[PDB]
């Protein structure tokens, strides 16, 4: 499993999409960190 | 910018997309106490830039 990044891409033969799984609570911190201002305040 | 505003300047009471950098003032209410143990509050104004 690798990460293809950049141009548009067509998965060739023998390629399938791999899901990346995250530890509990990291996913709630990824999206809040776009503007976590008032949270950072208190 | 999450900034402070209010009477006694509570924090995070204002949101700003720009930084005000011109000559201006903001006022605050400050409660102090003298060496005679008499408590008395103040009203100030801080001209800044």
């Amino acid at each position: 499993v690798r990460a293809v990044i950049g141009s548009t891409y067509m998965l060739t033969q023998d390629e399938v999409l791999w899901e990346k799984e995250l530890p509990p609570g990291v996913e709630e911190l990824l999206n809040k960190g776009q503007d976590p201002l008032a949270d950072r305040g208190e | 910018l999450s900034l402070s505003a209010g009477r006694p300047k509570r924090p995070h009471a204002r949101r700003a997309l720009c930084l005000l950098l011109g000559p201006d003032f903001f006022t605050d209410v400050i409660t102090i106490e003298t060496a005679d143990h008499a408590r008395l509050q103040l009203q100030l104004a801080y001209n800044w830039h």
